[PDB]
């Protein structure tokens, strides 16, 4: 999760093209569709009973934009991820009790959403730079469990 | 995978991959090797650089096995028996690595057929690749 | 689990657990709650302190389901159908947590029957608890 | 993996009773019996073809004593696990390419071996202190992959 200079640059160029509302809603909705147990953490957001309900849940979509904004804060502070995500780690561990494996699953869905939107621009090299970023964010988010 | 709805979705998606299977699976292997370098240690005998004939040949074979699986969703243990022996007994592939290759296959498909890659298609293909991976690791006994 | 040798080993081990099943499963639940506090959030309605009547009652029920499974190794999906609905559909238990409970069941058995808990018995019981966990999460669709 | 004072003490009392030769051989042999893909990393140790071959492999048993000695070094340096395991992390990541999930599996087997040898003394509270220790060691060993 240490990035080459070329990888730091690839990360920024693509991020400047990200619509955080559209891609954030899509990433969180795909997490709840593909890995349904993650719906447990969001039952207070209303109907999640079916994939169609998840995809139309306004609160899931709005929350996804907040999550991707937060990933963006990591992506822009790559040398202090632990610091950037300290308070969120405590929230996710101490108050929400989300198992940290789920952070890896959300990173996997986010990489798939980036690939969907960037197509051929999301090259194997660009992907590998994002894999280091998402892994870094998950690790940092898991820290106050470690 | 198992459910009737998932089977329909996987056969649809794989029909649209069609003759791109070998290229998309070679691309997914490259994505795996680039993003998850621990996986390269299973292929010291290959040139793993971009454009590798060995990676393209192997992608064709892996894609053929995926195409066979899509045609045998009710009898994957039998259809994939020899490959389960190879991966679990001979090669001793770590189960984590199947997740990595599956993820890179999803990335590859999402990149190349984005309109086709809906959340429902992603969930069904994920379940298919998990079922194939489970069969390939079944001999972990 | 599936293999004939593993089935024999699991039935042997479970016969030696015998009437200790309810106590050993309550102990494994306590070990899970103590060691892996994230798992307590599935039981806010229970007193989880040591000696809890709710934890002892639930250990009896979970042990009964394990005893039923040991008697139905060739038809676990049917035998455990209602429980698969409960854990995957209603309770939405994270698949990681089945690994934690399984580990604590192995710890509990190893502690109480150490001479009986050989490496072969450990491998076979691990495969049984993975098969039960797979069935309980099967509806993850 | 931050330990209460009572947990630091429980960790030491049990560790002073550990036969590193016998328990280390047992932990590594049980890892290769229970999770057979881990045999890939040790094929240079000779016959691992069956569980019986693993259990009688002199090199697997000898290596297990080295591994448990190394865990002991962690257990005795709990405030600098990253430092204690820095060079080993580089060996396991950069030269051996062991997936870091396997470090968690070995910790699980080690906790089971401790339970086998300590019986009723390996209480739920003593176990929970060891779970923090093994998780800490795995995390530290994974660091030079992060
Ligand atoms: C790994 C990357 C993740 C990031 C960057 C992230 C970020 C965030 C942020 C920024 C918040 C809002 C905090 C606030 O306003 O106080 C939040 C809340 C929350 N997160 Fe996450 N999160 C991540 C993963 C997850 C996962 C995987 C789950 C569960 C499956 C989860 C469950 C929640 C829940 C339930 C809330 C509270 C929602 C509410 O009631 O409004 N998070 N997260
Ligand atoms: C969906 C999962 C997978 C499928 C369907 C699959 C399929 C195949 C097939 C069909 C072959 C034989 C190729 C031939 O006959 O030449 C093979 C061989 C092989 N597989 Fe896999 N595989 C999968 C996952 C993996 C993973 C995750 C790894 C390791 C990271 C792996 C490592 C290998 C290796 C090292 C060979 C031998 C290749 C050679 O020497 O040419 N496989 N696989
Ligand atoms: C081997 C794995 C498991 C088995 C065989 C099993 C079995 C059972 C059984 C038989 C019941 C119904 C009890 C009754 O009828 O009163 C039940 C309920 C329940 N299970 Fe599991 N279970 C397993 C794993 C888990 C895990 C890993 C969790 C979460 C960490 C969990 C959480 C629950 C909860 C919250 C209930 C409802 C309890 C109540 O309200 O009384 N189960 N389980
Ligand atoms: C998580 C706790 C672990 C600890 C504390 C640990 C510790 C050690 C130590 C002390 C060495 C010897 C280093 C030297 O003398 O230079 C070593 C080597 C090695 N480790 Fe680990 N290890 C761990 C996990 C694992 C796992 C899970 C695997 C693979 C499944 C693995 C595979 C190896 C291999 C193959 C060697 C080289 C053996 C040889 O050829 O002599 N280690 N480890």
């Amino acid at each position: 999760v240490n990035l080459t200079a070329a990888e730091k640059t690839q990360v920024a160029n693509l991020w400047g093209k990200v619509n955080v509302k559209e891609l954030g809603g899509e990433a969180l909705s795909r997490l709840l569709v593909v890995y349904p147990w993650t719906r447990r953490f969001f039952e207070h957001f209303g109907d999640l009973s079916t994939a169609d309900a998840v995809l139309h849940n306004a609160k899931v979509l709005a929350h996804g934009e907040k999550v991707l904004t937060s990933f963006g804060e990591g992506l822009k502070h790559l040398d202090n991820l632990k610091g950037t995500f300290s308070d969120l780690s405590e929230l996710h561990c101490d108050k929400l009790h989300v198992d940290p494996q789920n952070f890896r699953l959300l990173g996997n869905v986010l990489v798939i959403v980036l690939a969907r939107h960037f197509g051929k621009e999301f090259t194997p090299d660009v992907q590998a730079a994002y894999e280091k970023v998402v892994a870094g964010v998950a690790n940092a988010l898991a820290h106050k469990y470690h | 995978v198992l459910s009737d709805n998932d089977k329909t979705n996987v056969k649809a998606t794989w029909s649209k991959v069609g003759d791109h299977a070998s290229d998309y699976v070679a691309e997914a292997l490259e994505r795996m090797f680039f993003s998850f370098p621990t996986t390269k240690t299973y292929f010291p005998h290959f040139d793993l650089s971009h454009g590798s004939g060995q990676v393209k040949g192997h992608g064709k074979k892996v894609g053929e096995a995926l195409t066979q699986a899509v045609g045998h969703l009710d009898d994957l243990p039998s259809a994939l028996s020899a490959l389960s022996d190879l991966h679990a007994h001979k090669l001793r592939v770590d189960p984590v690595n199947f997740k990595l290759l599956s993820h890179c296959l999803l990335v590859t498909l999402s990149s190349h057929q984005p309109t086709e890659f809906t959340p429902e298609v992603h969930a069904s293909l994920d379940k298919f690749l998990s079922n194939v991976s489970t069969v390939l690791t079944s001999k972990y006994r």
